[PDB]
């Protein structure tokens, strides 16, 4: 999930963008 | 956690920056 | 409109806050 | 919804969990 | 006080309400 | 690393926005 | 209102900031 | 008080310090 | 109202996350 | 500056990249 | 890593702040 | 720089100064 993508490791706001609606 | 409640604040935060109109889904 | 992408700002954290593990949509 | 619903008017955080899943 | 309660573990809303004027 | 100081300053807009009204005392340490 | 809601908001955090180890009290 | 105060105009450093315990 | 200092703080936090390690000034 | 043009209409963070170093 | 991404957020913050309308200088330069 | 510096212990105000224009 998003928590273990991006809390354990710096998701850059493109990588972010997979989580959008 | 704590850390992971910070972080998840953050991380939203940047979601809604990027999504814009879009919108996004928040789900731990 | 910036007055309402600051207020969807604030909106965004006070959902992560009363939502909890549930999450949440945004969806302008 | 919640745009036009709780930046026009204060929502509480009682009100504002509708928008929770 | 409140910071040794919940800079660890996560305090709930209604656990923070006690800190409330 | 300034957990503590980083921590406060989420507690703090928490309390914010569960005290609404009545407002709050942050009194650290 | 919203816009003070929002403002006080921010002075939270910077009362944070700026009070230190003294600490504050909010009331609006 | 502090909204009265510091919504209407912006508040300095040494005014917001007012607010301070 | 306290609308562009409330919205310059905004604009800082955006920036922080769109600069990265480039940085940023922020020239009022 | 960067208030006026990005406080009355929304900056991408295209735009906002213009700002960075 | 992450903890410094966080914190580097809330440093533009207080740099915002304390900066005022001299405004400041972010640079995560080591 | 800033972040060696400020995120693993608290900087006082005129350390956040040095970063001021
Ligand atoms: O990977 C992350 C974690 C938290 C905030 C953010 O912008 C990115
Ligand atoms: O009605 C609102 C708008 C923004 C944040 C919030 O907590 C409530
Ligand atoms: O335990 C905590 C720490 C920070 C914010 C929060 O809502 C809860
Ligand atoms: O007058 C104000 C309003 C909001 C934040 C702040 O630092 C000052
Ligand atoms: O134009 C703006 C104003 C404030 C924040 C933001 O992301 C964009
Ligand atoms: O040392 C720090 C780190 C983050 C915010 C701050 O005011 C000081
Ligand atoms: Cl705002
Ligand atoms: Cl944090
Ligand atoms: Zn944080
Ligand atoms: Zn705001």
């Amino acid at each position: 999930g998003i928590v273990e993508q991006c809390c354990t490791s710096i998701c850059s706001l493109y990588q972010l963008e997979n989580y959008c609606n | 956690f704590v850390n992971q409640h910070l972080c998840g604040s953050h991380l939203v935060e940047a979601l809604y920056l990027v999504c814009g109109e879009r919108g996004f889904f928040y789900t731990p």
